[PDB]
């Protein structure tokens, strides 16, 4: 999608939805564009340690560099403290290293998805070009606002005069993830062949293929 | 005509000073007064004019190292030297096509010799002189200056000059501004004269 | 920073040989009093040592660090003459004062400036070519807060918040001097303090008023250094009274 | 080894200072002097060669008293060959600050700079300190005419006639018991300066070939320094003959 | 003056508010970008032009502050966080950077406040305005305003500069972030919604 | 010079066993790991009535969480407080929670031993560090202490004082405290061996005690507040 | 095609992945432009006893590839304990190279095949000039990705226990196409296999198209 | 040989008096006292022998290890002090790496012989550091040179070899390899021949059991440096048993 | 004296004094056991404390959730080289992703600790590490010494009398394959006893326990949360 100068092309798009006690994270799965599809399979998520899990996506390049990255994060709180590295500490620390990834530019949004010590399930976006906010609703990859708006309307709820919100269950985001993808395959066939879903408790990490017929 | 406007006249035992107090960012004054006269002493008085931010940077810079001179004397240094020291710096910095000049008005007392003043332009240029404005201004005052004063033109002639130059710049120029400041000079030190 | 030996070797008495060895070397840089008042502090040092062909502004124990800090220096011993090794450690001073200036822009602090110090002397001992310190300085100077401060600090790495201290020919010594003289009364008359630091000096020195040159500092004005026929004026009355305590 | 040598450079000793420090002002006594001195108009340097030789060609005619800039002078007290390092960083120093300035460099501005250096070197690198001590003269408007005197130690001073070099204790009171605060002009000066060379030297009889005289004498628009000539110093060594009875009169 | 990041200067308080998205990309950047983030307690720094800037900017600004209240065991000045602030920034200014950030805290004559941008100004307000556009947000914030100021008119004031904005120009999400920053604990004040506040006020 | 490399029979270096008795020479600090905080004593040497405890501190902020109160030779403190408040800073923008106890007195820890006559650099030395700090603070595993040593060691302590005798000043300490116990007895045993090791006995200028709990910033003590304390010795 | 700055192109890389071994196919014809320069090359090279590499894209990037390659397999006997390399760990240190790499204006979409069993572990790696590295179960890039891989991948997606001989008779048809197509090569080709315990490799041998394209 | 422990080397800059450092025969001293390593060229490449020490059943390759793959074509035979040995080898495996890089082929150890003896030379030389404590040998089979045997003492000099043994009877190995004509040999018969000497040359008095380790870089192994295959292995140790009796 | 403090004063076996001072200081030090399996490695570690109203420090260092370290001598003088292998372990991590070999790693901390060894005026370190880890072959224990020379060893004892330790390890060598991670710790603690006198054993507080594969990530057992791993011992096996 974006420009030439680390990419010919990379395409991948991601969807999360927050209830408010899990958070699924859902991903195509494929490694595409170019002009063709490379190849079928490729880990785009990785858990740290069990209670923070990273997943990137865009270009499978900057996944397989920033990821490792995000492991050796989870390494250095270990060693320089004694810890577990948890939720915050992490959405934090990919911040330093996406400052790099600012004159460089990018599109790859790295989403740290976890339980926080705040009370809820997190889903957090870091935007590729700095800044970290936790949010209810978020679309993250080669576009971050095509994923975007489904989740809008079905995860908020604020469609009063006013702005309430009201998070829905677990049963109805996993769902929400094999939809979403089939929807997104329409406009963009750069969402395709298989969707990867992975749902985050925040204590554990467990994946779901299905494929796309 | 250059940048952004500033007026000094040395009458040789009055300094007359005016310079616009505005950093703008966008089409609104985000402050009202903004500091464009610094003073390094309270007998060496510097006003830098042109880039609301460039003269800012620069002028702490020499600021640290006019005060080592000070250090360790302990006596004043040359003031109308350490104002044509850091121009020397600046020749050296306008060979790189970047911008960091600075259109400066020195205004100093020097002990031995006597009183000076020296004028910077942008295209860097050290001068002592009878009156000289940077930018915009220079244009403005510097034609009437020969035919209705002298170089020796009493303070209050000086001032309702300077009072009527003000207006003419938001009268006719398209850089007005409501709020000036105004100080005046006598032979040694400075006078904060109402604002206009 | 280049030798081929280590600068010291511990002992297991717990001092460092080159420390107190500097110590000796800057009261090379005469005694020097330092009293604090409630808007203008006053440091005075001695010897100026005059013979009507030289300029006062060399010989200087005083040095401005900036314009708004100022110090006088000293320690123990009864060691020669020599202004140049403590004139080493001003201007290693003078440059962090002025990196302060930059970073905080009001009037820079006496904490900032004595810990620095501290910390500048541990680290020439690690330095095999690098010579230590050892002094004591009289930092004087004004917070944002506008109060007024007089800090000293000493070989021991350690600076203490005071109302009057001094140093020189004796550190303990100058300084208990000055103890029986102070009453509550002196440090907020402005008068007060200036006689203080004129007595300290006048026991070590013969004639002072030209081998006591005192500034003051003040909240508002930078460091004046006063002429020192001005001070002799006052060097007349003060010895009077300084019989006076004794 | 190096480990069970002694030098005390960088160590300070039980004396509270270096050695090496200290040892450098003996050098210096034994070899050639150098005094300025102070008129209403200009300030003038005058020096012994090291050279006690009778025979000299006068290849280099700045063998004790080099003129750096158009706005300084400096002299050697001390060995030559430390000078020679210091007299081509002095042409540079004194140069850079006057592209800035467009001022007669401040004679005490420089010292306390050039002092530094000489500092550097005995506390840290492990290097001695130069074996030279270098009497500047120099011309600004802020302090008006000034000699100031540079040390091995970084000791500076501010002064109107003194002397270092040989003998340097009788030197500078020579040059106090003559020449008072502000009392003698330039012309005047300059014989003074050879009177008291003749007296003090490390080997007898003064000459031509062992004397180099400058002035600096400010002229119109320009501060001139100059190294006289053998020719001119030969007409101030008979004014010399002529100020030793002067100054007892 | 710009976007709505705003913060002015009363008698008693540092009155910010500001909107959720008004940064890059045709939609919204996050949902629920909030730009008065609390890193520490003592003043925030306002979001001016691109997000990296000045966030870039405040994980230095964050570390740099405490070292300085740490060591010294007195607080920092407005001016000793406009100083640091300008020093830091400048060096890193010229990766196309710019910001408009602010140092805070009352000092010795009530709140003082020093405007500072990536280019190093330094010049001495009472209003400070970040982003793109404070010209729709400015007018109604002006009339009962002077350098001290009562808390009654600024809750007047305050009150309608936001509301007025959202009705004239639209784009933002969410709600409304208004935290009030003395000169060493800011806390957030009120979570009201920018929808909400508009008719109203 | 004389051996700097020196080793005994043993196994250990002469210089490091030289390295206690500077300590012994200087200051005292106590610091006691409570459930409900950390507190922090340490000698503050009056020697002159004038000397004020308010404007000038031996219990110094790390963090603006986290305090540290020094013992033995005052320069030597200085070196290893200024390298550990920039790591612990840097580290609260890059985590953004408050460093660990442990993990800023492990980063001091590396510098103690590493010294050599020759092949010096800041990272090395020409002779151990002789001071023993004790770094207290609130962390988000609760309130810790942890003591650093001049051996250059790391261990987890709820009860450590080091001082005139580190060793008499530590058995002072172990007759008189328990484990798990209020705040106000805590404060109370950390005076009370202070007064007996040392020749100064306690006065509300002779030392000074700020206290740390969890949930709270760090805060230096006013005059009023430092006074309190000395009721209950 | 999909190859931003080449000169000298090793035009395409067969690799397909089966149960313990792969099969690369890669042209001898190695053009220097669109002149062919050689026509028998092998772009075979041996990191290792143990390994093997085939690679595709650009021939003077792959042997820049090469020396990158070369010296990892030296670090593991360099300690002595005579450890072979794994597939994955070289392969991938590369790949961060690769991203590097392209901030400077030279451009890489280096595409090279690793198989490799050594130690214990079991790779099949694909590694890239803009660094998509991956596991795979058949992949091929650059001109490869064009043309080739989606037939390729298309058999692979139903049937994904695909055998070396019904890959074998699939690279001789598409390389039919090669000769056709490319402005690269006209045939002839070396069959390497990579083994988990030896490297292996037959010498380039010419094939020759057949023509049906002028019936209509 | 001379040296005395006080003077002459209370610096590693400090010359002797002699005009052969003492430190330098101090580190020869070293090789002297350590097990015997061998290392003989063939046509066909060379065969390295090295005992590597066990002092427990507890103990793998990588204990006590005596060969390194300098390059990976290239091998590293060393006796004396291991710790020096260890890390001149890692010094030597980046710079051979370089080579590589650069240079693109199977390097020749003639320039090899060369640099690292005159590194070896340099650690004299210098104060920051101090000579090394062992003698090598590097050997190595390629086709842009063949079998090429070079050894480096801890002096700095290089010398080549037909086939050389360093240990605890430096001379009585090098005699026996004279007698016996490598002329005549090709790269399988070496490997029998390098395996007696090992055992009759050493005397125990610091070993109670050793572990004979050899590597190829020969015939079969194909230009790299790879260890000793299973059926050259097995009749290389039984001679090795048949010579002693 | 002077000459068995320089660095570049040998005896005539050819033995540098300095180095040989700096194998002793691993000896004077507290004795810890390293054992491997092939799924797990075991570092058990005896501790010390200043008082009874304080915790024992671990002396078990995390570095990554795959490899670990136990030190043995100088905390200090180990810290530097433990810099030194978290930076070098972590750059493997991300530049290469393999899960770093043990075998790799201890000969490049064996160019370092040998630096000192040659420097003249420069004390060697004198600190045992045994470092466990697991990459894809299996478990290892190497044991890397204050020289380069460095073990791969199947268990290993090092510390005071630590040869007495081995004989029990050999005598259950080929058992620690087979055995669990459970038993691999209850051998280790068997080992650990033979070093100190046989008028003690262990008890709870004094053993901490760092457990290393990656079939689970890293931990460290301090002094009560070692007692799941430590019951099953047997009291001195002479």
């Amino acid at each position: 999608r974006f420009s030439p100068y680390a990419f010919n092309g990379g395409t991948v798009l991601a969807i999360a939805g927050e209830d408010f006690s899990i958070v699924a994270s859902d991903t195509r799965l494929s490694e595409g564009f170019s002009i063709h599809t490379r190849d079928s399979p490729k880990c785009y998520k990785l858990t740290d340690k069990t209670v923070i899990g990273c997943s990137g996506f865009h270009g499978d390049c900057l996944t397989l560099t920033k990821i490792i990255e995000a492991r050796l994060k989870m390494y250095k709180h270990s060693n320089n403290k004694a810890m577990t590295t948890g939720a915050i500490a992490a959405m934090l620390s990919t911040i330093l290293y996406s400052r790099r990834f600012f004159p460089y530019y990018v599109y790859n949004i790295i989403e740290g998805l976890d339980e926080e010590g705040k009370g809820a399930v997190y889903s957090f976006d870091p935007v590729g070009s700095y800044q970290r906010d936790s949010f209810k609703a978020g679309g993250s990859a080669s576009a971050m606002l095509q994923p975007l708006l489904d989740n809008q309307v079905g995860f908020k709820n604020m469609q009063n005069v006013e702005h309430v919100p009201l998070t829905l269950d677990r049963a109805m985001r996993l769902v929400k993830d094999v939809f979403i993808s089939a929807a997104e395959r329409d406009v963009y066939t750069g969402d395709a062949l298989r969707i990867c879903i992975v749902t985050k408790e925040g204590i554990r990490e467990e994946t779901v293929p299905l494929r796309k017929d | 005509m250059e940048y952004l406007i500033g007026i000094q006249g040395p009458d040789y035992v009055l300094v007359a000073s005016d310079r616009v107090a505005a950093s703008n960012i966008v089409q609104m004054k985000d402050d009202h007064d903004k500091m464009f006269k610094m003073s390094e002493k309270i007998l060496l008085l510097c006003v830098g004019e042109a880039g609301d931010t460039v003269q800012f940077a620069e002028y702490i810079q020499k600021n640290v190292q006019l005060y080592k001179m000070r250090n360790g004397y302990e006596l004043s240094p040359t003031a109308a030297a350490n104002f044509t020291r850091r121009n020397l710096a600046d020749c050296l910095r306008s060979r790189t096509p970047y911008h960091v000049n600075l259109l400066l008005a020195g205004y100093d007392e020097h002990e031995g010799p006597a009183l000076y003043y020296m004028d910077y332009l942008a295209a860097l240029a050290k001068a002592p002189f009878a009156a000289h404005g940077y930018g915009a201004f220079l244009t403005l005052s510097i034609l009437d200056r020969y035919y209705t004063p002298t170089i020796s033109r009493e303070r209050a002639v000086e001032l309702l000059r300077k009072c009527l130059e003000e207006l003419q710049k938001r009268f006719i120029l398209n850089l007005p501004t409501f709020s000036v400041r105004v100080i005046d000079k006598d032979g040694i030190h400075n006078l904060e004269n109402i604002t206009f | 920073m280049s030798y081929d030996r280590a600068i010291t070797v511990f002992s297991p008495d717990g001092h460092l040989f080159q420390v107190e060895y500097a110590q000796e070397a800057v009261k090379k840089g005469s005694t020097a009093v330092g009293v604090r008042g409630r808007d203008i502090v006053v440091l005075g040092v001695e010897k100026k040592s005059v013979a009507k062909l030289q300029d006062e502004r060399t010989v200087r124990k005083i040095c401005a660090l900036d314009d708004n800090v100022c110090m006088a220096f000293a320690v123990v011993a009864s060691v020669s003459g020599l202004t140049a090794d403590a004139r080493i450690v001003i201007n290693r001073a003078r440059v962090e004062c002025q990196s302060h200036r930059l970073t905080v822009g009001d009037p820079v602090t006496v904490e900032y400036i004595t810990r620095y110090i501290a910390s500048l002397k541990q680290r020439y001992t690690q330095s095999n070519g690098r010579r230590p310190f050892g002094i004591s300085a009289l930092i004087v100077g004004f917070d944002f807060d506008g109060t007024p401060r007089l800090y000293q600090t000493d070989p021991s790495g350690t600076y203490h918040a005071w109302k009057a201290n001094a140093i020189g020919r004796g550190a303990k010594s100058v300084r208990e001097f000055l103890e029986k003289n102070y009453t509550d009364d002196a440090i907020e008359t402005d008068d007060l303090t200036i006689k203080l630091v004129i007595k300290a000096l006048l026991e070590v020195v013969q004639s002072g008023g030209k081998n006591i040159e005192l500034a003051v500092m003040r909240r508002d004005q930078p460091l004046k250094i006063l002429s020192p026929e001005e001070i002799e004026k006052y060097v007349a009355e003060i010895e009077k009274e300084k019989e006076e305590n004794e | 080894m190096s480990r069970r040598y002694d030098s005390r450079t960088t160590i300070f000793s039980p004396e509270g200072r270096l050695y090496q420090v200290e040892y450098a002002m003996e050098a210096i006594g034994h070899a050639g002097t150098c005094l300025g001195i102070l008129a209403n108009d200009g300030v003038l340097l005058a020096a012994e060669r090291r050279n006690i030789h009778k025979l000299l060609d006068e290849v280099f005619f700045s063998e004790k008293i080099y003129k750096l800039n158009e706005d300084m002078a400096c002299s050697v007290a001390g060995i030559t060959s430390d000078a020679n390092v210091l007299t081509n960083e002095l042409r540079l120093i004194a140069q850079r600050y006057l592209l800035q300035y467009q001022e007669p460099i401040p004679c005490e501005q420089l010292v306390t700079a050039l002092c530094d250096i000489k500092q550097a070197y005995t506390q840290f690198g492990g290097k001695r300190p130069f074996g030279v001590s270098l009497l500047y003269i120099g011309w600004d408007k802020h302090y008006g005419f000034q000699l100031y005197q540079s040390d091995p130690s970084g000791n500076y001073g501010g002064w109107k006639a003194t002397c270092i070099g040989n003998n340097s204790a009788a030197a500078v009171s020579m040059l106090k018991q003559d020449y008072k605060e502000g009392e003698m002009t330039l012309k005047s000066a300059l014989a003074l300066a050879v009177k008291v060379l003749n007296k003090t030297m490390d080997v007898s009889k003064l000459s031509a070939e062992k004397v180099e005289i400058a002035t600096l004498t400010r002229e119109n628009g320009k501060t001139v320094i100059r190294v006289l000539k053998q020719k001119e110093v030969e007409q101030l060594i008979k004014k010399h003959e002529e100020e030793e009875a002067k100054a007892e009169r | 003056t710009t976007t709505l990041a705003f913060k002015f200067q009363h008698g008693v308080i540092v009155a910010a508010d500001s909107r959720a998205t008004a940064g890059p990309y045709i939609a919204s950047q996050t949902v629920k970008k909030v730009i008065e983030i609390n890193p520490y307690l003592l003043g925030t720094m306002a979001g001016g032009a691109a997000d990296c800037s000045f966030w870039e900017r405040l994980l230095a600004r964050q570390c740099r502050i405490y070292e300085l209240r740490n060591k010294e065991r007195i607080s920092v000045a407005a001016a000793s966080k406009l100083l640091a602030n300008m020093v830091y920034q400048y060096k890193g200014m010229g990766l196309s950077m710019g910001t408009m950030i602010c140092g805070w805290d009352k000092r010795g004559p009530g709140l003082y406040y020093v405007d500072s941008e990536g280019n190093r100004i330094s010049g001495t307000a009472f209003s400070v305005g970040s982003g793109s556009v404070y010209a729709f947000g400015v007018m109604d914030r002006g009339y009962s305003y002077d350098l001290q100021v009562e808390e009654a008119y600024d809750l007047a004031r305050r009150a309608i500069y936001q509301a007025t904005y959202r009705d004239a120009y639209s784009g933002g999400a969410v709600n409304l972030y208004h935290v009030r920053e003395d000169g060493w604990i800011r806390v957030s004040s009120d979570n009201v919604a920018d929808l909400h506040d508009k008719y109203t006020s | 010079d004389r051996g700097v490399n020196t080793f005994s029979p043993e196994g250990r270096l002469f210089q490091v066993e030289y390295a206690i008795e500077g300590h012994k020479l200087g200051s005292t600090a106590i610091g006691i790991q409570t459930s409900e905080g950390v507190c922090l004593a340490v000698e503050k040497r009056i020697t002159s009535p004038l000397m004020e405890p308010s404007s000038i501190e031996k219990i110094v902020e790390i963090d603006a969480h986290i305090g540290c109160a020094m013992s033995g030779l005052i320069a030597d403190a200085k070196t290893l407080i200024d390298k550990a408040r920039v790591e612990t800073q840097n580290h609260w923008f890059t985590y953004n929670e408050t460093m660990t106890v442990e993990s800023v007195t492990q980063a001091v820890s590396n510098l103690a031993l590493q010294f050599g006559e020759e092949d010096a650099d800041p990272g090395a030395m020409s002779r151990p560090f002789g001071v023993a700090l004790l770094f207290g603070g609130v962390d988000e595993k609760g309130p810790q202490l942890f003591h650093m040593d001049p051996s250059g060691t790391f261990v987890q302590c709820d009860a450590r004082a080091i001082g005139s005798a580190s060793e008499g000043a530590q058995s002072s300490l172990q007759e008189v405290y328990h484990k798990s116990t209020t705040l106000k007895e805590a404060i109370k045993s950390s005076l009370i061996i202070l007064k007996q090791v040392m020749e100064e006995k306690l006065n509300a200028t002779n030392i000074e005690l700020a206290t740390v709990q969890p949930g709270q910033n760090f805060h230096m003590f006013t005059k009023e507040e430092l006074e309190e304390v000395i009721k209950d010795i | 095609t999909q190859n931003p700055m080449v000169t000298g192109t090793s035009v395409l890389g067969v690799k397909f992945d089966c149960g313990v071994v792969i099969a690369a196919d890669m042209l001898g014809s190695y053009g220097s432009l669109a002149r062919f320069r050689n026509i028998s090359r092998i772009m075979r090279v041996n990191d290792s006893t143990m390994l093997g590499a085939s690679g595709d894209y650009a021939d003077f990037q792959y042997l820049k590839q090469v020396l990158g390659q070369m010296v990892i397999d030296e670090e593991l006997f360099g300690d002595g304990h005579s450890y072979s390399p794994r597939a994955i760990h070289s392969w991938l240190t590369r790949a961060m190279y690769s991203r590097r790499s392209k901030m400077n204006p030279l451009w890489n979409t280096k595409v090279i095949g690793g198989y490799a069993g050594g130690e214990s572990f079991l790779g099949y790696v694909d590694m890239l000039g803009v660094a998509y590295e991956a596991p795979s179960l058949a992949t091929g890039y650059g001109a490869y990705l064009a043309q080739p891989l989606l037939r390729e991948v298309l058999e692979k997606q139903p049937v994904l226990s695909q055998t070396e001989a019904r890959e074998l008779v699939e690279r001789c048809m598409r390389v039919l196409y090669y000769r056709d197509a490319r402005s690269y090569n006209r045939f002839q080709v070396a069959t390497v296999t990579e083994k988990g315990v030896e490297i292996e490799g037959p010498l380039s041998a010419q094939t020759n198209w057949d023509i049906a394209h002028m019936i209509s | 040989m001379s040296s005395i422990g006080t003077g002459y080397d209370l610096s590693a800059s400090t010359f002797s008096p002699d005009g052969r450092v003492f430190q330098v025969e101090y580190a020869m001293k070293a090789v002297e006292n350590s097990s015997t390593a061998i290392g003989i060229r063939c046509k066909d490449g060379v065969v390295f022998g090295v005992e590597k020490l066990v002092l427990s059943k507890l103990y793998e390759e990588g204990s006590n290890k005596r060969l390194f793959n300098v390059d990976r074509h290239v091998g590293m035979a060393v006796a004396g002090l291991l710790a020096d040995a260890r890390s001149l080898a890692d010094i030597a495996r980046e710079e051979a790496s370089n080579f590589r890089s650069n240079f693109g082929y199977n390097i020749p150890l003639k320039h090899l012989a060369d640099r690292v003896a005159m590194y070896v030379h340099a650690y004299t030389l210098y104060s920051a550091v101090r000579p090394f404590g062992c003698s090598f040998m590097l050997g190595s089979y390629s086709v842009n040179d063949g079998a090429q045997l070079y050894m480096i003492d801890p002096s700095g000099v290089s010398y080549g070899y037909w086939g050389c043994a360093i240990g605890k009877a430096r001379q009585a190995a090098k005699t026996e390899i004279e007698k016996l004509q490598m002329k005549e040999m090709t790269c399988r018969d070496v490997v029998k021949e390098v395996a007696k000497i090992i055992y009759i040359v050493h005397d125990e008095v610091k070993d109670k059991a050793f572990e004979l380790e050899l590597s190829w870089v020969g015939e079969l192994t194909k230009g790299r440096h790879e260890i000793v295959p299973k059926d050259v292995r097995e009749e290389a140790e039984k001679y090795a048993k048949e010579s002693l009796k | 004296n002077q000459y068995d403090n320089d660095v570049t004063v040998w005896s005539p076996q050819g033995r540098i004094h300095q180095i040989e001072y700096a194998m002793e200081a691993v000896k004077q030090g507290s004795a810890t056991v390293g054992l491997k399996s092939k799924t797990h490695a075991v570092l058990v570690a005896l501790k010390r404390a200043q008082s009874e109203l304080a915790a024992h420090q671990k002396k078990i260092l995390h570095v990554d959730n795959h490899i670990g370290i136990s030190i043995a001598g100088l905390t200090a003088d180990a810290r530097l080289l433990c810099n030194f292998m978290r930076q070098e372990c972590l750059d493997s991590r991300f530049v290469f992703d393999r899960p770093l070999p043990v075998s790799r790693l201890v000969s490049l901390i064996g160019s370092k600790t040998q630096i000192p060894t040659q420097r003249y005026g420069r004390r060697p370190y004198g600190v045992g590490l045994l470092i466990a880890g697991y990459d894809d072959m299996g478990p290892h224990v190497f044991q890397t010494c204050p020289s380069a020379n460095y073990f791969d060893c199947r268990a290993m004892s090092i510390g005071a009398r630590s040869q007495s330790a081995r004989t029990y390890l050999e005598r259950h060598m080929s058992e620690f394959m087979q055995c669990n991670l459970d038993e691999l710790v209850k051998h280790g603690l068997r080992a650990l006893r033979e070093t100190l006198p046989a008028e003690q054993d262990l008890t709870t507080k004094n053993v901490s326990i760092g457990i290393v594969g990656k079939d689970l990530e890293f931990t460290i057992y301090d002094d009560d949360d070692v007692s799941p791993f430590l019951d099953g011992l047997e009291e001195r096996p002479q």
